[PDB]
DNA sequence: CACGGCTCGGCCCGGCG
DNA sequence: CGCCGGGCCGAGCCGTG
C-alpha cells in the first residue's frame, strides 16, 4: 500500500512568452519568486493566531495603533543592539521590521533565512517601520490527529549518498546491508525487522558521478557514468523482490543542474530504471506509505542553514532539518551554495505537513522529531574523501536508519563502518 | 605598440560630470548648452574679482588665488587666507576643502577656449567624468582643444604615454633602421664595434646606452605629440616653435623619456631611428634601469617636452596607486651598477671558448665556470662598461619578419581553435590529437561548467539603476528607475563554447572521462531549461553524427 | 570556362539576397540546362531550392558542367551595387576566380575568388502535403508582419475552401482569415484539416522582397513542414522548406 | 609548467624537451640576450604567422618569459612538402615562396 | 632626495656608498637620520617614517615604488595583550606586490632596525594574531591571488613568532575573518599587504635576506 | 458592446501617434455623441484634449457610454500597421477586449485587453488669452525644427498685427517673424501685448504630423500656458494646452 | 589577468511617399 | 526628389572566465 504522492514529473510547468531571451528569463526568476510567496502566504494565512492581514502598500491607510498581520519574503536579515531589523517585502511593496530583543520568536527571528515567506503581527510606525511584536512562520500544526494503527507491523528503511564508483565506497559495509536485507541476521529481534521491512528509499548521489569538483578523477574506481549507474545496478539488483525501492537524485546523480530535479536522465541512468522492484522518483518527492506522508529530499539546503546559522554546527545535523522543516521550504536561501533552477513555480515549497523527513547529502547521522515529524539524514555509505577533508568533513558511514510504517518513527540506527 | 588611451578615452582633465552624456563629451555639453555640478576649484581674481575654474584672469590677466571651502558653513576663503586659518574654519573646527560641487557652465568656458586659442574645428572633446585628484584641480580647457585638434589622448597625471613591448640590442647596422652615416656622425657616432672608422651603411655601429630605435609606429605616434606640442607652445604659451616635426625622421636626436608600469622614476634616453615592427629597442643598461624584466613586458614612451610642459602632482589620483605611475624624477645617466641585477648576468664574449662547449657534455651547473665567459659584474666599476660589449651571432635585420602575430587577426573562437590546433597537425613536436585538446580541451570544460553552476547563483542589475537585487523584484520594476532588470550572466555566456568544444570531442582521441564530461554538459544544458525553453522547432535533417546521441546509443 | 548573360540585374541580385537571408556560403550547380542552388541553413531549418532554366538568361554559354562555390556575402554586397537595368554578365575560365560584369552606362568588372563548399546533398522530393494554397505576395507579407507583433511562431490554418492564419502571445491575439471569395487568395486546394506552426524568424527571411505582383504557392500538411515556392520570370522558381515547430 | 594552462588561440610549438621542437644554441645575437631568444624568421613563418617580432613565447628550459627576435644567420625549419619532398627552408624568402606547401613541419630549428 | 628625502641625504649617500657600498651605507644614513643630522623630524614616528623610507628608498634604489606607493603607515604600538610593551608596525599597500618580494623583504629588515634604533622592544603577538595571520594565508592564496611561494601554516607561524616588527595594514579586500577583532587590528578581513610581504618576501626570499644580515651583521635572524 | 466603423484608417492612426507621443496610457471616454479624450503628461506641462464627434465615422454604433483602457504603445504599433484607405473598426462585447478590424483588400482582426486606467480629471475651460493666431501648420513645423537648433526653450512674442517666434541660446540667434501680409499667417487676433517661453521639445512632440494644408489655432496671454488646436475632418479637433517656463 | 555576450547611439539605408 | 523605420555598425559596458 505505497503511493507517490508528491512528484516533480505529477505537476506540468508552462513558460509566459513576453528577440532577446534573457527578458524571457528574468521574468521566469519573477514568476517563480511570485508562487513562493504565494503558497507560503497562503500557508500563514491558514494560521488562527494569525489574523488581520494587509498589503505592505497599504500600511498608510492602517493606524498605528491597530494590530495588524503582514506576510513577506524577507529581503534582508540585519541585526542590531535592541533586536532584528528586516526588510519583508510583499507582492505590493517593501517595508522595514524591527522585533526587540524582548520578543517571544526573537530566538525564532533569530534562526530564519533569508528570502522566506514569514509573517508579523505588530503595528507600523509612521516613520517608516513596522514594529512587531510577534514572530510568524509556516511552520506545522501543533495539534495533528493520530492515524488509524495497521495491521500490523511493517518497515521501511533508510539510505542514501551511495556514491557509487568513488573509491571511498565502502563496497562491503554495503554487501553486508544487502544480505542483512536477505535474512543472513544475527539476532531473532533483528529476523523479526527483516520479516516486516517491506520499502526501501535511497535520497541521492546514486553515483559518485563526472567532473562535480576538481580532481574527481583520482577518485573515481569507475571513471565512465555509464558504468557508475550500471555497477550500481548490479549492486541493487540483490535486493529481495518483496521489498520496493524508491530512488531520488542528487546533485551527483545524471540530473539537472538545479533543483527540484525531474528525474535521472534516462539515456545515462537507464540501468536502474530496469530495475523491476524499484520506484524512480523526483527530488523532493512525497510517499504516502499506508496513509504515511513521507518527505523525501537531497536537501542541498542544509548547507544553506549552517552556512547562515552560527550555532548549529555538525555532528549534530538535526537542527537543520528543523529549521528547513519550520520554514516549510526546502532551499529558500538564493545564491548561495544550493542552485534554483529558473521554472515558474516553486516545487520546493513543503506544501502539506508530513509525517517524517529524510534527508542526507552532509553524511552525517541524525534523527530529531520536532511536533511530531521525525526529520532524520540518513548518512552515507562513503568513506571521507580527501576532498571532503580539505573541506573539514567527517562521515559516519554505514549507518542505516529503520523505521517502523505505523509511527512513523525510526527505530533501529544499525551501523555498520566495522565492515569499513 | 599601441597608444595609451584611458578606459574611457580621454582628451582633457576637466570633470563634467554626466553633463556630457556617456562618453562624458565635453564640446556635447556646451552646444546643449546643459549646466553641470561637478567637484572644482575656483580662483579669484584678486585685481577685479572674477570667478571662476583658470587659472589667470578674463579681466586683467593676472593670476588668480586658490578658494578654499568649508563643507560646512561653505566659508569661501582666498589662498593666503585659510593659510594663516591652517585651512580650518575660524567658526567651524573643519578643515577647509580646496574645492566643491559646483555649477559649471560648458558653454562660456569653452567659448572662452577657443576664444584662446583660436581653435574650433573639434569634433568632440572627451572629458573625465571626475576629478580624482586631491586637489580636483582642472586642467585648462585650451590643452584639450589642442589634443583633440591633433588627435592625441592624455593618461592621468597629464602626459601622453604609448606602450611597447621592449627588446634589447646593442649593436645595429644603420641599414637596418633608416639613417644617414652622416647623421649618424652627427649623433656622435664616430666608429664601428671593431674600432675601424665608420664609412658605410653596412658596418654594425655599437648602440651608446641611452639610445633607442622606436618603432614605427611609436614615430607615426609621437609625431602627432610633436605637432601638439609646437602648437601648445606657440598657441597657447606665445613661444617659438619646438620640433617642427614634419616627418618622422625629424624627431632622431629629441629625447624621450622612457617610463615603467608600476614605478615612478623614468629614463632620459634619446632616438636614433626607426625599425618597421612593434617593438621599441634599446641598450639593455636602459630596459633595465627602467626596471624591466623583458620577459615581455611593456613599457611607457613619452615625449620630453611634452611631460615638462604637461605634467603636474595636482593631476595624480589621490588613493590607487596602480600599476602604471608618473615620472616623479627622471635619470640622466646610466650607472650600471645601481641599475638592476638581471643585467649583470650577459654574456658579452665575442664567441664562447671551447673549454665551454667541451664544458657542458658533463652538465656543469653554470656558476661551475662563470669565470670563463666574460659577463657585466665583471666589468662594473671600470669605465668600460659602456665602452665595449659584444655579440655572437649576426642578424641581418632586426624588424625582417612577420610584423604582426597572427593572433589578432582571428575573430572566432570556432576557428580560432582551428587554427591553434591547425598548427598542431603540422609538427612533429606538439602531439595534438591527444593533448593540445585535452590540455585545451580542460580549458573549455571548466569555463562551461563554472558559468552554469554559477548561472543559478547569479546577481541582476538595471542600466539605469545599478543597484542589483541579489534576487528578482518580482514586478521587475526598478528603483528611481520605472524600468527593467537586466540578467548578469546571460544564458548566451553559457551556451558559448557548446560549438567548439564539442567540434574537438568529436574529432580528435581524447579521454573517454572528458568526453562523457562534455555530452553531459550538453543535457544539463538543455534539462536545464525544459521550462523557459521549450522544445519548439523541429528540425527537418535529424542526426548530423553528433557525438552525443551517438555516443549514448553505444 | 564558361560565360552568361542577364538582364535586370537588380532583380537578380534580390533573390540572391532572398536565398542570402538564410545561408552564408553555398555552391551553384552550373549545368548546360542552367544554373541551380540547394543548400539548408545552419539551424536545418529551412531547405532552399533555387532552380534556374537557362531560358530565362539572354544569353547561357556553358561549356560542360560545374560546381561554383562563393561567398554568398561578398556576392550579395556585390550584386548589390548593380542597378534597374544595367545588364550582369558572369564570365569564368581557367582561373579560380568569378568575373561579374555590370554594363550599362558603363561596364563594370569585379573578380571572386571561388571557395570550396562541402556539399552535403539532401534532396527531398513530393511529400504529403494536405493543403496546398496559392496567394499574392503583400498579403502573406503583410501577415507575417502583422504576427512579428504579438508572438514568435506563427499558426496556419487550412479548411476547406478557407485559409486563415493566426498567432497568440502572451496577451495580445492577432488573426487573418481569407477564402476564395476574397480578392487576395487566388486559389485553394483543401484535401481536409491542416494546421501548423512556423517560427515567425524563418518566415520574415522568407516573404521579404515581394510586391503585390508576386504569386505563392503552400503545400503542408498538419504537424509537418511548409513548401512555399514562387516562379522568377515565370521560369525559374525558387522553393523553400520550412520545419514547423512542437 | 608552460604546458599547464593552454588558452585559445594560444598555439603550443613544442611538447616538453621533445626532439623536434627548438634545437638550442647557445650564443646571444645582437637583438637577444638580456631575457629574450633569438629565432629564425622561417620558423616564424611556416608556423602560420603566430609569432611576431616580440610575441612573448613561454619557454621551459632557461625560463618562463621569452621575447622572440629574428636571427636570420641561425638554422630555420625542416618541412616536407605535399609532394613528399623533403626541405631544408633557412631563409625568410623562401618561406613565403613554399608556406602554402607545407605539409607538415619536422623540425622547428634553432632558438 | 627627491623621491622621498629628506633634504642634503644625497650628498651623505653618495659618500657613504662610497666607502661602504650600497647595504651599509643605507644604515648608516638610518643612524644620521635618527641622530638629527638633517634636522628635527618631531615625534618618534617620524623620525621611524623618514628612516624607514629613505632606508628602503636607498635598498632597492628608489627605481620602484614601494618605499612610496607600499609601505602605507608606521606606527608604534603597545603589546597589550602581552606586556604593553613598544613594537613597530608596518601598514603596506597592495601595490608592493609590484615592487617584488625582494624589496618587500628588505622592509622586513629596515623595520626590525629602526625600531632597535629607537629602543623599541620585539613584537610578541598572541595566537589569535598568529592563527588570524594564517588564516589570511590560506584564504589569500585560495580565492584573491596565487602567492608565488605558498608557505605552509607552520612556517607562517614561525615567521609570526620571529619577526620582531608587525607586518600589517589596511585590509585589502572584503574577505572576511574568523580570528576577528584582534587586539590592535583595527579590521577582520584579508590584508593582503601583509600577507604578500609575509610570505612571497621574507619566505620566498629568506636566502638573499640573510645575505643582506650577513651584509649588514644584524643580529636576530638565526 | 459597441462597434464603430471609420475610414482612412492612416489618418487616425497618425493622430492617435500625435496623442502617443506625450502620454503612454489613456482612456477612451466613449458616449453616444462620439469618442473623446483627455489626459495629461506625466510632467504636468502638457494637456492632450481629444474630442471625436460620432458625425465623422463612416458608422458610429454606441450603447450606452463606457470608458475604455488601452495601452497607448500597443494601439499605438496596431493602428500604425493599417495603411492609406484600409477600412477601421473598433468592436467590443461582453468579454475585456477589444477588436479591431482593418478591412482593405482583405480583413485583419487583432484583439487588445483592455486596461485599467487611474482617471484624474481635470478640465480647463477657457481661460485669459491676450492673443489668438491662426497659422498654418508647416510654418509652425519649420519654425520650431529652427529653433531646435540655437535652444530648448522657443519663445513666442505676439503683437499687434505681427506675430514674430525667436529663441537665442549662447551665440546662435533665431528669428522668425511674419504678419497678415504674410502668406502663412491666415489670422492674428491681437489684444495687446503678448510673450511666452514654452519647452522647445514638447512643441516638437506637438507639430509633429501637420503637412502644409494644417491650419493652427494657438491661443495664449503673457507668461501663462498656450492653447493650440486643430481640426481633424473639420468636425474633430485637437487641443493641446502647454504650460510656459521661467 | 582577458574573452565574449549584450545593449546603445550614430550613421546608412529602401521603401513609402 | 524627402522621411522614416529598419539595418548595420562602432561603443560602452557590463559581466563574468
Ligand atoms: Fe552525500
Ligand atoms: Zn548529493
Ligand atoms: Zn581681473
Ligand atoms: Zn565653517
Ligand atoms: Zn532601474
Amino acid at each position: 500500500n505505497y503511493e507517490v504522492k508528491f512528484d516533480v514529473r505529477q505537476v506540468k510547468l508552462r513558460p509566459p512568452k513576453v528577440g532577446k531571451e534573457g527578458e524571457i528569463i528574468v521574468e521566469a526568476y519573477a514568476s517563480l519568486f511570485k508562487s513562493r510567496l504565494s503558497k507560503l502566504k497562503r500557508i500563514l494565512r491558514e494560521n488562527p493566531e494569525i489574523s488581520n492581514v494587509v498589503d505592505i502598500g497599504k500600511l498608510n491607510y492602517v493606524s498605528g495603533d491597530e494590530e495588524v498581520t503582514i506576510i513577506g519574503l524577507v529581503n534582508s536579515k540585519r541585526e542590531t543592539n535592541r533586536g532584528l531589523i528586516f526588510e519583508v517585502e510583499d507582492k505590493t511593496g517593501i517595508v522595514k521590521v524591527f522585533l526587540p530583543k524582548d520578543s517571544e520568536d526573537y530566538r525564532e527571528a533569530f534562526k530564519v533565512l533569508p528570502d522566506a515567506v514569514v509573517a508579523f503581527k505588530g503595528f507600523y510606525s509612521k516613520k517608516g517601520i513596522f514594529f512587531a511584536n510577534k514572530f510568524y512562520l509556516p511552520d506545522v500544526p501543533l495539534y495533528r490527529k493520530q492515524k488509524p494503527p495497521l495491521e500490523e507491523k511493517v518497515y521501511a528503511i533508510l539510505i542514501s549518498d551511495i556514491h557509487v564508483g568513488s573509491r571511498e565506497f565502502c563496497e562491503k559495509a554495503f554487501l553486508k546491508f544487502l544480505e542483512w536485507l536477505n535474512g543472513h541476521v544475527e539476532s531473532k529481534e533483528e529476523e523479526e525487522i527483516v520479516s516486516r521491512v517491506k520499502y526501501l528509499i535511497i535520497a541521492g548521489d546514486v553515483v559518485d558521478g563526472i567532473g562535480i569538483y576538481p580532481g574527481q578523477y583520482s577518485d573515481l574506481v569507475i571513471p565512465d557514468i555509464f558504468d557508475q549507474y550500471e555497477a550500481l545496478a548490479n549492486l541493487l539488483a540483490n535486493v529481495p523482490e518483496h521489498i520496493t525501492m524508491f530512488i531520488g537524485p542528487g546533485n551527483a546523480d545524471a540530473a539537472r543542474p538545479a533543483i527540484p530535479q525531474p528525474e535521472f536522465y534516462k539515456e545515462y541512468a537507464k540501468p536502474i530504471y530496469k530495475l523491476k522492484n524499484a520506484i524512480i522518483i523526483s527530488n523532493p518527492a512525497v510517499i504516502r506509505l499506508h496513509g504515511r506522508d513521507f518527505l523525501i529530499a537531497h536537501g542541498r539546503g542544509i548547507e544553506d542553514v549552517v552556512s547562515f546559522v552560527p550555532g548549529l554546527t555538525h555532528h549534530k545535523p538535526g537542527l537543520p532539518m528543523v529549521e528547513l522543516l519550520k520554514m516549510r521550504h526546502l532551499a529558500p536561501t538564493f545564491g548561495g551554495k544550493v542552485p534554483i533552477a529558473p521554472d515558474p513555480e516553486d516545487l520546493l515549497v513543503i506544501e502539506e505537513v508530513p509525517d517524517l523527513v529524510q534527508m542526507g547529502h552532509v553524511h552525517v547521522y541524525d534523527a530529531v522529531v520536532y511536533r511530531g515529524v521525525q526529520l532524520v539524514n540518513s548518512a552515507t555509505w562513503q568513506a571521507q574523501t580527501e576532498f571532503q577533508k580539505m573541506v573539514n568533513i567527517v562521515p559516519t558511514p554505514a549507518k542505516v536508519p529503520v523505521v517502523d510504517v505505523e509511527s512513523a518513527r525510526v527505530v533501529k540506527v544499525l551501523d555498520f563502518s566495522g565492515w569499513c | 605598440a599601441k597608444e595609451r588611451k584611458m578606459k574611457p578615452p580621454v582628451q582633457v582633465l576637466f570633470p563634467i560630470g554626466l553633463a556630457g552624456g556617456s562618453s562624458r563629451d565635453i564640446k556635447k555639453a556646451a552646444e546643449e548648452g546643459k549646466v553641470a555640478e561637478v567637484e572644482i576649484a575656483f580662483f579669484k581674481c584678486p585685481k577685479c574679482g572674477h570667478v571662476g575654474p583658470e587659472h589667470l584672469c578674463p579681466n586683467c590677466g593676472t593670476r588668480k588665488e586658490l578658494l578654499w571651502v568649508c563643507p560646512r558653513c561653505n566659508a569661501e576663503y582666498p589662498e593666503s587666507q585659510a593659510e594663516g586659518y591652517n585651512y580650518t574654519c575660524p567658526k567651524c573646527n573643519v578643515k577647509l576643502r580646496p574645492y566643491a560641487k559646483r555649477k559649471i557652465r560648458p558653454s562660456e568656458l569653452l567659448n572662452r577656449a577657443m576664444e584662446n586659442v583660436k581653435v574650433y574645428g573639434v569634433d568632440k572633446l572627451k572629458g573625465v567624468m571626475g576629478m580624482t585628484s586631491g586637489w580636483k584641480m582642472p586642467e585648462p580647457l585650451e590643452k584639450g582643444l589642442l589634443r583633440a585638434k591633433n588627435d592625441v589622448y592624455v593618461f592621468k597625471d597629464g602626459t601622453i604615454r604609448f606602450d611597447a613591448t621592449d627588446a634589447p640590442i646593442t649593436h645595429f647596422r644603420p641599414r637596418e633602421i633608416g639613417v644617414s652615416v652622416e647623421k649618424l656622425r652627427e649623433l656622435g657616432y664616430t666608429h664601428d664595434f671593431e674600432g675601424k672608422p665608420l664609412v658605410s651603411e653596412d658596418q654594425i655601429v655599437e648602440l651608446k646606452p641611452q639610445d633607442i630605435i622606436l618603432s614605427k609606429e611609436a614615430g607615426r605616434y609621437l609625431l602627432k605629440v610633436a605637432k601638439f606640442v609646437d602648437d601648445l607652445l606657440e598657441k597657447f604659451y606665445g613661444l617659438p616653435r619646438f620640433y617642427n616635426a614634419e616627418k618622422m625622421e625629424d624627431l632622431i636626436g629629441h629625447l624621450v623619456i622612457g617610463l615603467a608600469p608600476h614605478t615612478s622614476a623614468g629614463i632620459v634616453g634619446r632616438i636614433i631611428g626607426f625599425v618597421d615592427a612593434l617593438v621599441g629597442y634599446a641598450h639593455p643598461y636602459f630596459h633595465a634601469a627602467k626596471r624591466r624584466n623583458c620577459d615581455g613586458d611593456e613599457d611607457a614612451v613619452m615625449l620630453l617636452l611634452d611631460a615638462l610642459l604637461n605634467f603636474s602632482r595636482y593631476y595624480l589620483p589621490e588613493k590607487r596607486g596602480g600599476k602604471m605611475d608618473a615620472p616623479l624624477v627622471i635619470t640622466t645617466r646610466l650607472d650600471p651598477r645601481e641599475v638592476d641585477s638581471e643585467v649583470h648576468n650577459m654574456d658579452i664574449v665575442r664567441y664562447y671558448p671551447l673549454e665551454f662547449y667541451e664544458a657542458t657534455y658533463e652538465l656543469k651547473s653554470p656558476k661551475e665556470l662563470v669565470g670563463v665567459i666574460e659577463r657585466v659584474e665583471d666589468r662594473l666599476g671600470k669605465p668600460e662598461m659602456y665602452y665595449g660589449l659584444k655579440f655572437t651571432h649576426d642578424t641581418d635585420d632586426i624588424a625582417l619578419g612577420p610584423k604582426m602575430s597572427l593572433y589578432k587577426q582571428l575573430g572566432d573562437m570556432e576557428e580560432k581553435v582551428r587554427r591553434q590546433l591547425e598548427v598542431a597537425k603540422r609538427i612533429r613536436a606538439v602531439d595534438e590529437h591527444g593533448v593540445a585538446e585535452k590540455i585545451l580541451n580542460s580549458h573549455l570544460i571548466p569555463d562551461l561548467r563554472g558559468n552554469l553552476r554559477s548561472f543559478t547563483r547569479q546577481e541582476f542589475r538595471c542600466v539605469k539603476c545599478n543597484t542589483k537585487f541579489r534576487r528578482p523584484p518580482l514586478n521587475g520594476k526598478c528603483p528611481v528607475c520605472g524600468g527593467k532588470i537586466v540578467l548578469t550572466v546571460s544564458k548566451g555566456a553559457i551556451e558559448k563554447y557548446l560549438g567548439t568544444a564539442k567540434m574537438l570531442v568529436t574529432e580528435y582521441n581524447v579521454k573517454n572521462y572528458t568526453r562523457q564530461r562534455i555530452c553531459l554538459t550538453e543535457r544539463d544544458i538543455d534539462s536545464l531549461f525544459e521550462n523557459v525553453f521549450p522544445e519548439t522547432q523541429l528540425t527537418l535533417i535529424v542526426n548530423p553524427n553528433d557525438i552525443c546521441q551517438r555516443l549514448v546509443m553505444a | 570556362p564558361f560565360e552568361i548573360v542577364f538582364e535586370g540585374a537588380k532583380e537578380f541580385a534580390q533573390l540572391i539576397e532572398t536565398a542570402s537571408r538564410l545561408i552564408d556560403e553555398a555552391a551553384f550547380k552550373v549545368t548546360e540546362e542552367g544554373i541551380s542552388m540547394r543548400a539548408m541553413d545552419p539551424s536545418r531549418v529551412v531547405l532552399i531550392d533555387l532552380n534556374l532554366p537557362a531560358s530565362i538568361f539572354s544569353k547561357y554559354e556553358v561549356d560542360g558542367e560545374e560546381t561554383i562555390g562563393v561567398n554568398m556575402d561578398h556576392l550579395k554586397k556585390v550584386l548589390k551595387r548593380g542597378k534597374a537595368k544595367e545588364t550582369l554578365i558572369l564570365r569564368k575560365g581557367e582561373e579560380n576566380f568569378l568575373e561579374i560584369s555590370l554594363q550599362g552606362t558603363a561596364t563594370r568588372t569585379f573578380k571572386l575568388p571561388l571557395i570550396d563548399v562541402e556539399e552535403i546533398e539532401v534532396d527531398l522530393p513530393e511529400l504529403p502535403f494536405t493543403a496546398k494554397v496559392v496567394i499574392l505576395g503583400d498579403v502573406i507579407k503583410e501577415a507575417v508582419k502583422d504576427a512579428s507583433l504579438v508572438s514568435d511562431s506563427m499558426k496556419f490554418i487550412a479548411k476547406e475552401n478557407e485559409f486563415t492564419m493566426r498567432a497568440e502571445g502572451e496577451t495580445q491575439e492577432v488573426e487573418v482569415k481569407l477564402t476564395l471569395e476574397d480578392e487576395g487568395l487566388l486559389d485553394i486546394e483543401v484535401q481536409e484539416e491542416t494546421k501548423s506552426a512556423y517560427g515567425i524568424s524563418y518566415l520574415s527571411d522568407m516573404v521579404k522582397g515581394l510586391g503585390k505582383a508576386d504569386e505563392v504557392t503552400i503545400k503542408f500538411g498538419n504537424e509537418m513542414p511548409m513548401q512555399m515556392e514562387y516562379y522568377i520570370r515565370d521560369e525559374g522558381r525558387l522553393i523553400f522548406l520550412l520545419a514547423p515547430r512542437v | 609548467k608552460y604546458a599547464k594552462e593552454v588558452i585559445g588561440g594560444r598555439p603550443l610549438f613544442s611538447d616538453p624537451s621533445k626532439p623536434g621542437g627548438f634545437r638550442l644554441r647557445y650564443g646571444r645575437s645582437r637583438a637577444s640576450g638580456f631575457a629574450t631568444w633569438g629565432i629564425n624568421p622561417a620558423t616564424m613563418i611556416l608556423v602560420d604567422e603566430f609569432l611576431a617580432i616580440g610575441t612573448q613565447l613561454k619557454t621551459e628550459r632557461p625560463g618562463k618569459g621569452a621575447v622572440v627576435t629574428p636571427v636570420t644567420t641561425i638554422e630555420g625549419p625542416i618541412v616536407k612538402l605535399k609532394d613528399g619532398s623533403v626541405l631544408r627552408v633557412d631563409d625568410y624568402n623562401l618561406a613565403l615562396k613554399v608556406r602554402e606547401d607545407v605539409e607538415e613541419i619536422l623540425y622547428l630549428g634553432d632558438a | 632626495e627627491s623621491l622621498v628625502g629628506p633634504p642634503g641625504v644625497a650628498k651623505r649617500i653618495r659618500e657613504l656608498v662610497k666607502e661602504y657600498g650600497k647595504e651599509i651605507a643605507a644604515l648608516k644614513i638610518v643612524d644620521e637620520i635618527i641622530e638629527g643630522k638633517f634636522g628635527d623630524l618631531g615625534s618618534r614616528e617620524k623620525y621611524a617614517e623618514q628612516a624607514v623610507r629613505t632606508a628602503l628608498a636607498i635598498l632597492t634604489e628608489g627605481i620602484v615604488s614601494a618605499p612610496i606607493e607600499g609601505i602605507a603607515n608606521v606606527k608604534i604600538k603597545r603589546n597589550t595583550w602581552a606586556d604593553n610593551s613598544e613594537y613597530l608596525a608596518l601598514y603596506y599597500a597592495g601595490p608592493i606586490r609590484s615592487s617584488g618580494g625582494t624589496a618587500q623583504a628588505l622592509s622586513v629588515l629596515v623595520g626590525d632596525y629602526v625600531r632597535r634604533k629607537l629602543g623599541l622592544d620585539r613584537f610578541k603577538p598572541s595566537e589569535k594574531h598568529i592563527e588570524r595571520m594564517v588564516e589570511e594565508v590560506d584564504l589569500y592564496h585560495r580565492a584573491v591571488t596565487r602567492l608565488q611561494y605558498h608557505p605552509s601554516p607552520e612556517e607562517v607561524r614561525l615567521a609570526m613568532r620571529n619577526i620582531p616588527i608587525e607586518i600589517t595594514g589596511e585590509a585589502t579586500d572584503d574577505v572576511e575573518v574568523s580570528h576577528r577583532d584582534v587586539p590592535g587590528v583595527e579590521t577582520n578581513q584579508l590584508r593582503g599587504g601583509a600577507i604578500l610581504v609575509l610570505a612571497e618576501g621574507v619566505l620566498q626570499k629568506a636566502k638573499k635576506l640573510v645575505k643582506y644580515i650577513d651584509k649588514m651583521g644584524i643580529e636576530g635572524w638565526e
